[PDB]
């Protein structure tokens, strides 16, 4: 067997970083003087993959946080065969590239 | 009697027809709650938040059918589909090969097969040009090529500098006398753009002309450069031939914005482009990226790619094809066996959706995912 479970997983994840994309740049597009969502994007992307204590307080999207301390209770429909660090990285790969999709550095 | 090879094919276009976006996997419940997080920005916690969320779950009997689905996800989920986790990532991870001036390395690696033993498929890729919008004007003094944002055209006293994408710094070629009268020729704006067509064609200040004359020495060296970008993915498939007969090809491709795969597979244009054969098919793709008529690329551009009844529109007028585009291509062989065996335990997970139909069971997957946003939304709603 063994086929169909990766795939149900990478096309899950692959929901999940469009998703992740589109919620961040709307967040994104519409920041202050300051620049605040980019630093906190800033911030997150180059983050601890075990660190937990800035979701106490940060402009991220809600959705953002949560996914990234407990994905599970986000979305308790997805598998458990997606780990809670594989789901941190995606967060900072999505947030990386967008960082710099909109920095225009890329 | 059908080959395996043709049976892939078969199996694949009617599960698609029928299931739709139950083939990628998603199971229901993850699908309406991804649906939920990405549409709870747009409603207002001040109002009736039971009916905008009867609304926002209302937009997913068509978001199921909406053309929300990338050309390369189409691309990724037929690979792996047609040749498992392993030789997915393998292929996946190969690099493509670009078309020559006919066609004809595409042709002779197809010719030098057997029709009867070798299943084979072939992902395109085509590439569109993507060159600077923004030329900034620095001082040498405040100018690093490390830390300078990529693919811009950066104007020096002494150099006329191009970053592209990946980093690499060009010389366009004029020397420093010429540098400095486009210089200074220039506005003290940081940045300006290329983009604006009464500065490019119908230029009057000299700003203009500098700007202009810019452009010109980019688009006759951009040879030099890699700022392509994905634009369009496709799959074709070639199935073994049964003894005597012809071998035939078949495109599979979504596009966004257009179609699914569902919809190109119910529409049957994979087999309205099956029938002008792989070798004009082949022919035509190289065409399309050998070719400066604007029209002949927007006419083989929508041919190809639109969804099907919409041809005479998906490049006319605002929608031209004027940027030339590169065919690139990568080619590897089926085991018919190993992705039967993926299509079935693909048909087992649909089969865990209760119905007699595939009607049915599309409409217990939509309802389970109706169900699980509505849910989603209250539990994020306080509702």
């Amino acid at each position: 067997h063994m086929f169909f479970k990766d795939y149900q997983k990478k096309n899950v994840m692959r929901l999940l970083q469009d998703s992740l994309e589109k919620i961040i740049n709307e967040w994104l597009k519409t920041d202050d003087e300051s620049h605040t969502k980019l630093k906190s994007l800033q911030e997150l992307s180059e983050m601890d993959i075990n660190a937990t204590s800035f979701a106490e307080h940060s402009p991220l999207p809600d959705f953002v946080t949560r996914l990234w301390l407990d994905p599970h209770k986000a979305l308790d429909a997805m598998d458990k065969n997606i780990s809670k660090n594989e789901i941190r990285k995606l967060i900072k790969e999505t947030a990386r590239e967008i960082e710099l999709v909109f920095t225009h550095q890329k | 009697l059908e080959s395996p090879g043709f049976m892939v094919h078969k199996k694949l276009k009617s599960m698609s027809q029928s299931y739709g976006v139950m083939m990628t996997g998603v199971p229901a419940e993850v699908l309406g709650q991804m649906q939920a997080e990405r549409s709870i920005p747009s409603i207002n916690k001040t109002g009736n938040l039971k009916q905008q969320i009867a609304k926002e779950v209302s937009k997913v009997c068509h978001m199921m059918t909406e053309p929300t689905q990338s050309a390369g996800q189409a691309s990724n989920d037929v690979c792996e589909l047609l040749l498992g986790k392993i030789e997915a990532e393998k292929f996946h991870f190969t690099k493509y090969e670009a078309l020559s001036a006919d066609g004809d390395n595409l042709k002779n690696v197809l010719e030098n097969t057997a029709p009867s033993s070798t299943n084979l498929l072939i992902r395109f890729e085509i590439d569109r040009e993507d060159p600077p919008i923004v030329l900034v004007k620095t001082k040498n003094e405040n100018f690093n090529p490390e830390t300078a944002v990529k693919n811009k055209i950066y104007l020096l006293e002494n150099k006329l500098y191009f970053i592209d994408k990946m980093g690499n710094l060009f010389n366009l070629g004029p020397g420093k006398k010429k540098c400095t009268q486009l210089f200074n020729a220039i506005g003290d704006s940081a940045e300006y753009s290329l983009c604006d067509p009464f500065v490019l064609e119908e230029p009057e200040k000299p700003e203009d002309f500098a700007i202009s004359e810019i452009v010109d020495i980019f688009n006759e060296q951009k040879e030099r450069f890699d700022f392509w970008i994905g634009s369009h993915s496709f799959t074709i498939y070639i199935p073994q031939t049964l003894g005597e007969s012809p071998r035939q090809f078949y495109p599979y491709q979504a596009y966004f914005g257009s179609h699914t795969l569902q919809d190109w597979f119910v529409s049957d244009k994979d087999e309205y482009l099956s029938r002008i054969g792989i070798d004009k098919y082949i022919e035509k793709l190289a065409v399309l990226g050998k070719t400066t008529n604007t029209k002949e690329r927007s006419d083989i551009y929508a041919e190809f790619f639109s969804k099907r009844g919409r041809e005479a529109f998906f490049c006319a007028h605002l929608n031209e094809k004027r940027q030339p585009l590169r065919v690139k291509f990568k080619i590897t062989e089926i085991n018919p066996e190993l992705a039967l065996k993926n299509l079935q335990e693909t048909q087992e997970f649909i089969d865990t959706h209760p119905g007699e139909n595939p009607s049915d069971k599309v409409e217990n997957y939509r309802n389970r995912a109706k169900l699980a946003m509505t849910e989603h939304l209250e539990s994020l709603l306080d509702i």
